[PDB]
RNA sequence: ACCACGAUCAAAAGGGACAAGCAUCAAGCACGCAGCAAUGCAGCUCAAAACGCUUAGCCUAGCCACACCCCCACGGGAAACAGCAGU
RNA sequence: CCCCACUAUGCUUAGCCCUAAACCUCAACAGUUAAAUCAACAAAACUGCUCGCCAGAACACUACGAGCCACAGCUUAAAACUCAAA
């Protein structure tokens, strides 16, 4: 009874975790949007000046 | 508990876990990402601790 | 699943693969200094028996006592790898992981 | 010294006692052989 | 090496650069640059070898490939300036380095590991148990022990047949 | 500070250095002496293992080799 | 009593644990593994102290060791109070 | 000690030797400026953490052992006698 009540316990925090990291996703993706966005202009200018 | 083996290992995966391995060969996996150390105290306590009962008896 | 050996399931980390069929495994211990009363590793050496000679040096295994030693100093075999070196799986969540970041998102299965 | 270094180099060995011109004992029994003064 | 008329990196993805003169090929390659423009050449040439992200330069895999191209640089120095006391520190620092990049690398991502050895060409060594000088006595001592003891097992199996063969006779 | 402590140093070396100058002769056939029994004592302790180990001789083709002198 | 199909007590064997000082004792020198065997592999211990030297009966409801000496005691040296009293 | 002359040597090349008052006489890393500021002087006073090192003076940058291209050497490094100081 114990060992399935860990179980149930280890269940329960990984829907926990599931969420936590879903959140963590949307965020990053974000953060690599604008982080591409700057290196794309950086990009650009340093091509623009080598050229 | 001077006689069960206490191993520690650090960083080498992405959340923290507590593992037993019992005579019998079953293993407990306690994941205690998030919890304080007093919940993983009062936890491990619960599935493989010794009651109050079974301690005054001895 | 009487056995005539101490140490009957013990977690140590392979050290040495040049036997044949045997790992040795250093396993640690925490043992109380009675004057500072703080706790410091104790380490041993334990031979195990490994018959399809799969273990790595560095990776982390459970070893199980024999009934009786099979050797001058093979008194167990390998049970079971813990964590495969460079080669880990998280528990918690079945994904392989390289330190602490994952390799694979527990979100590709939901 | 730090806990690791108490722990390795363990608790502090005193010196063997020196024994005294007694060889560590009360008396010894003695044969005169010559007598004299010291300044 | 990368060939003389590789084009700097700098000015391999800028476009046109196909169609200029050839003079103004010259200028921009690496004939025309020093050598730390030639070894940026080869660490991107290992990079899009071996990493998965060529562009990932903090990953334990690129500090290894970048470290990797500095060492072969130290060795080049070297062979030309074999009293360069101190380069050849920076030399045996960097493969100390590199050997505990290794190390992390092995223990954490142990395919990522193989890639990298097989790459770059590096054959992973353990490092030994014991540090301790082996002088002309242990040295004199090791080596007779090591021939007393293959002459012991020479005269142990000369002991089994001879008494394998007086047991075949009393049949 | 003051070079009490540097000058009782001082005088112990200097008195050293010349002792060892005026007996450089006499220690000298003294270090060859035990540079010999230093070679006769490694030569033993190489012989004994070979005996302990049921051998009645040194291994074929066995020399064992001046470790100690200068040459 | 006898059977004990056991309990108690407790050898041998196997696993584990177990004094002090000296590292100016740093290497030990066969100290391992696999195989039914043949035999194969070349390993095993060690600065987290191997190997070695020196010192000491011990953790005292008591235990260990010894029992004139050669660790032993067929044999030999030799003729034994470290049982009590005694010299 | 002062004056003159001249050599080893200071230089190069190739090997050694491996020492220094090799000393900011401040171990590495991280953190703090509030507590008591703090024996003194030096260089304001401290905390965390780790390694190295020390345990009266003198004997002793010594003896012996071991290692070393070192052989009038270097490294490691005691004890006995002695003192109530240093
Ligand atoms: N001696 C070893 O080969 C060795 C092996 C593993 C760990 N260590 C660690 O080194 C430290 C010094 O150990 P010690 O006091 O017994 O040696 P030590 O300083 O007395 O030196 C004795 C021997 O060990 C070597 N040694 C010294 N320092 C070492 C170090 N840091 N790492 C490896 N070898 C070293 C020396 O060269 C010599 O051969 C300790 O922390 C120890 O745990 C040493
Ligand atoms: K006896
Ligand atoms: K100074
Ligand atoms: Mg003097
Ligand atoms: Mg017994
Ligand atoms: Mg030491
Ligand atoms: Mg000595
Ligand atoms: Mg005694
Ligand atoms: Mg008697
Ligand atoms: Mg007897
Ligand atoms: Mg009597
Ligand atoms: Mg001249
Ligand atoms: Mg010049
Ligand atoms: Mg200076
Ligand atoms: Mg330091
Ligand atoms: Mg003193
Ligand atoms: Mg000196
Ligand atoms: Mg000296
Ligand atoms: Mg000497």
């Amino acid at each position: 009874e114990l060992m399935a009540w860990n179980q149930a316990e280890n269940r329960r925090l990984h829907e926990l975790r599931i969420a936590r990291l879903r959140q963590e996703e949307r965020e990053q993706e974000q953060r690599q949007a604008l982080e591409q966005a700057r290196k794309a202009e950086e990009v650009q200018a340093w091509a623009q000046r080598k050229e | 508990n001077p006689w069960v083996q206490i191993m520690m290992f650090k960083n080498m995966t992405p959340s923290p876990f507590l593992r037993f391995y019992l005579d019998s060969g079953e293993q407990v996996l306690v994941d205690v990402e998030t919890k304080s150390n007093k919940e993983i105290m009062e936890h491990i306590r619960k599935i493989l601790g010794k009651n109050e009962e079974t301690l005054r008896e001895e | 699943v009487r056995s005539s050996v101490h140490a009957r399931w013990i977690v140590g980390k392979v050290i040495g693969t040049k036997m044949q069929k045997t790992a040795k495994v250093r396993v640690t211990r925490l043992v109380l200094d009675p004057y500072l009363l703080k706790y410091f590793n104790k380490r041993k050496t334990y031979f195990a028996h490994d018959a399809l000679q799969q273990c790595t040096v560095g990776d982390i295994v459970l070893l199980r006592a024999l009934p009786v030693p099979r050797a001058k100093h093979v008194k167990h075999e390998l049970a079971e790898i813990v964590f495969k070196v460079g080669k880990v799986i998280d528990p918690v969540t079945g994904k392989p992981c390289a330190g602490t970041t994952y390799l694979e998102s527990p979100l590709s299965s939901e | 010294a730090t806990l690791n270094q108490m722990h390795r180099l363990g608790p502090p060995k005193r010196p063997p006692r020196k024994l005294g011109p007694t060889e560590g004992r009360p008396q010894l029994k003695g044969v005169v052989l010559c007598t004299f003064t010291r300044k | 090496d990368p060939p003389p008329s590789t084009l700097l990196k700098d000015y391999q993805n800028v476009p046109g650069i196909e169609k200029v003169d050839d003079v103004v090929k010259r200028l921009l390659s690496l004939e025309m640059a020093n050598k730390k423009e030639m070894l940026k050449i080869k660490q991107e040439q290992f990079m899009k070898k071996i990493v998965a992200n060529p562009e990932d330069t903090r990953s334990l895999e690129a500090r290894i490939i970048a470290l990797s191209v500095k060492i072969r640089s130290y060795e080049e120095h070297l062979e030309k300036h074999r009293k360069d006391k101190a380069h050849k520190r920076y030399l045996l620092m960097s493969i100390d380095q590199r050997k505990k990049m290794l190390k992390n690398l092995r223990n954490t991502n142990y395919d990522v590991f193989e890639k990298i050895c097989w790459g770059l060409g590096i054959e992973y060594t353990f490092p030994p148990l014991y540090y301790r000088r082996a002088h002309r006595r242990f040295v004199t001592k090791k080596a007779l022990c090591i021939r007393v003891f293959q002459e012991t097992q020479k005269l142990k199996k000369r002991r089994r047949a001879l008494k394998a063969a007086a047991a075949a006779q009393k049949q | 500070k003051n070079v009490l402590k540097i000058r009782r140093r001082k005088m112990n070396h200097h008195k050293y250095r010349k002792l060892v100058k005026k007996t450089r002769f006499l220690r000298r056939k003294v270090q060859e002496g035990r540079l010999r029994r230093k070679q006769i004592k490694f030569e033993k302790d190489l012989r004994r293992i070979w005996l302990k180990a049921g051998l009645k001789e040194a291994p074929e083709g066995w020399q064992t080799p001046k470790i100690y002198l200068r040459g």
